[PDB]
RNA sequence: GUAGCGAAAGACGGGUGAGAAUCCCGUCCACCGAUUGACUAAGGUUUCCAGAGGAAGGCUCGUCCGCUCUGGGUUAGUCGGGUCCUAAGCUGAGGCCGACAGGCGUAGGCGAUGGAUAACAGGUUGAUAUUCCUGUACCACCUAUAAUCGUUUUAAUCGAU
RNA sequence: AGCUGUAAGUAAGCUUUGAUCCAGAGAUUUCCGAAUGGGGAAACCCAGCAUGAGUUAUGUCAUGUUAUCGAUAUGUGAAUACAUAGCAUAUCAGAAGGCACACCCGGAGAACUGAAACAUCUUAGUACCCGGAGGAAGAGAAAGAAAAUUCGAUUCCCUUAGUAGCGGCGAGCGAAAUGGGAAGAGCCCAAACCAACAAGCUUGCUUGUUGGGGUUGUAGGACACUCUACGGAGUUACAAAGGACGACAUUAGACGAAUCAUCUGGAAAGAUGAAUCAAAGAAGGUAAUAAUCCUGUAGUCGAAAAUGUUGUCUCUCUUGAGUGGAUCCUGAGUACGACGGAGCACGUGAAAUUCCGUCGGAAUCUGGGAGGACCAUCUCCUAAGGCUAAAUACUCUCUAGUGACCGAUAGUGAACCAGUACCGUGAGGGAAAGGUGAAAAGCACCCCGGAAGGGGAGUGAAAUAGAACCUGAAACCGUGUGCU
């Protein structure tokens, strides 16, 4: 269960083995984007504040499962479990201590 | 209650009505003396008038 | 009241016509009667007011692809100034 | 505020309430004569008056709680 | 590719268009004329008026409205209704009757198709007009304004239950 | 750490002072509808009174209030002199009226049908009309049934048995006695006693009022005989402990397992190599089928109204004082029966329970009285005089949590716009149509006619996968080529 500012690898998928950094989350659809990775080509049209309009390179959202996060230690990936450090929680990685995220 | 046959020699049934026999006389209600139907056997032995 | 009652100004070239001379034209609420409408418009816009007119106007049918309902029915009053005059743009 | 709105003197939260109505009916107001462009003031407007009948609706409750 | 296309007189010129026996303008001709004219009820409920495309709609096309957008658009002291009056009826406290449910009925209520009640001339829009504007009036209610009636019984006033 | 429902995308704010969410508590809650100020063609119209704002004043507006019978105190009080009614008040408005009519109890109650109509009978005391309550009623601590040697205060629900019986002895209808589950929980008026009160009365008595007394007799009480009380304790009841009453559930709930990497098409979740930590280790949903992603399952702590609700649970209990039944009491239009009918399995009668109308009329200790025709023996009551217990019924869909089940002419008419289009004046009748996601990435871009095409283009692991991304088939029908 990943954040906004993470650092993950993507482990299924077109892009396997890539690892990028997480840009938005949409979360009531379990969909992430990373950057770099599932790059869609779309056609968009002359808009009114816009020239004719390019094939747009952008990233694509992909699913939430498809992506796991480094272990600050090993650089594997781990999933993540959660301590309690004073009435606060906090992730922790499953093959060390700490994984330490707020961007 | 009250309703029941009416018999023939056939046996054949008609339901009907058997009705108390009320008169109407004037009793000691509280406060007035009120003109009401009652029946004969109520006051055979229940109420003054 | 008095400032719930007027709800709108309206803004049409009938009413721009209007305002040529010292009309002008307001969307009230439904259940006012013309009396609270000037005595709010003279409370609001600090003016003296000669007569206000007022009709109803029923709901009006309308279509959004296979949805099919009303308009609200509104309340429109025209009211003449004596002197003065209001500057809504 | 809408803390300390409580700590208001139930003569301010009257004047208050009148002088947030008439910058909502100015906002209506100059929505229709198609000038606002910023349209999210009137909703925020809306819930402050909606704040400021509640506490001083609880205030009466409060104030008949001791007689 | 059959039956049918729902009574009736149209012709030509111009225009507009991607495209016209069809739409618009013109001229001539024709039909109804105690009405296929003009108003008012009931009923219907936005069909009314402007723009613009009509993918369907119309016993064509759109190059109209009866699809879309709004631009919309209905203004009353006097018009028609309610704040008045009652008819036929319908309801009806108490009352009478009735297995129940309920029926009838008194004063009273409600109830127009009837009675009562004050406005006309001109101007004006794409769309309303005895309603808007201009003029001239009329009818009510409330408050000030003054001479007049001055046992307040009576007195023109009050005024019946 | 995102968010602004569905019914999408900006302005936006939040905001770490915690948004949006999720539970709990409160506040606001237009108008109609027993609608209840009066009226009315629901969702509207018209008022009054009292305050308040406004106004020179009215008009206007706002806030309260204004529909029958009960209770407190009364008050007045026409035909007819007071009274009492009625009456008009003042108050609590008290209380009526709110129903899934599925179960329950009552009232009233068909017919087609069966008999190879039926009319007796059956269908059937059925439909569903009306009224009640409700989380039931009935019954009941017995004139109770059982008839052996009785029995279980009762009571109510799954064996006898298609038996006994009833029956145009036809069609058909159809028991009970002899027991499992669950289990008792006892109250009145009556007898006299006593103490006060008043009235009559002449203070004697009587009348009545308030209270303790007692509810079954092969006796209870005044008594008449004889000598004990909080012993036990007890809430579902009559004394309640209403209690600190000792766990509502430990219910909101939420946190909280443990696995996994490599190679060949998009990815493995195919072939290699590994693993899971104990109360979970059990299923089941995610471009690829993780008993180790979401999660549960196990564990954790657990908060409002909670307190398992108890083993002292304040008050406070009821230790029973044994003989007789000898005299009194033991329930009134009544037991008690005739006449018409109904219900009892039973076709009304030779009837042991109920209704109408009429009759009438008992008894007391030598008691009387009652029990499917009469008199002696057996059981019962001390019927009618009265009552009231729990365990005993039942689920629209309430609510949550689950399954050789509906798998969508479906439990549903309707998993989509459904009691909707539409049809009918109205009661009413009543459809069709369901279905990405791998990701809109939905043919920018670009080129010839409005629609529609042809090209390229694409997120396109695949558009004869283009809005008919649920794909998607068939057949009927087509239509243009051709071999004979």
């Amino acid at each position: 269960h990943i954040k906004k500012g993470d650092n993950v690898k993507v482990i299924a998928g077109k892009d396997k083995g890539k690892e990028g950094k997480v840009i938005a989350t949409l979360p009531k659809k379990d969909r992430v984007v990373v950057e770099g990775v599932n790059i869609m080509k779309k056609h968009q049209k002359p808009t009114q504040l816009n020239p004719e309009g390019g094939i747009l390179e952008t990233e694509a959202a992909i699913h939430v499962s498809n992506v796991q996060l480094l272990d600050p230690k090993t650089n594997e990936p781990t999933r993540v479990g959660y301590k309690f450090v004073d009435g606060k929680k906090v992730r922790i990685a499953k093959k060390s201590g700490e994984e330490i995220k707020s961007n | 209650a009250s309703t029941g046959n009416r018999r023939s020699h056939a046996l054949n049934s008609t339901k009907r009505r058997w009705n108390a026999n009320l008169q109407k006389v004037r009793i000691l209600v509280d406060g007035k003396p009120k003109k009401v139907w009652v029946s004969a056997r109520a006051l055979k032995s229940g109420k003054v008038t | 009241e008095a400032r719930d009652i007027l709800k709108r100004p309206v803004i049409t070239e009938k009413s721009s016509e209007a305002m040529a001379e010292d009309k002008y034209t307001f969307d009230v609420d439904t259940r006012v009667n013309k009396t609270q409408v000037k005595m709010a418009v003279e409370e609001i816009f600090n003016v003296k007011v000669a007569s206000v007119n007022i009709m109803n106007y029923k709901p009006k049918k309308k279509r959004m692809g296979r949805y099919q309902g009303y308009t609200n029915k509104r309340r429109k009053a025209i009211v003449t100034l004596k002197e003065g005059s209001i500057d809504l743009f | 505020k809408a803390k300390e709105i409580r700590d208001l003197t139930t003569s301010e939260i009257e004047e208050q309430i009148k002088s947030s109505k008439e910058e909502l009916f100015n906002l209506r107001f100059q929505l229709a004569t198609g000038q606002l462009e910023e349209t999210a003031r009137i909703r925020t407007v809306r819930k402050t008056i909606a704040r400021l009948k509640t506490v001083a609706r609880e205030r009466e409750i409060e104030q008949s709680k001791a007689n």
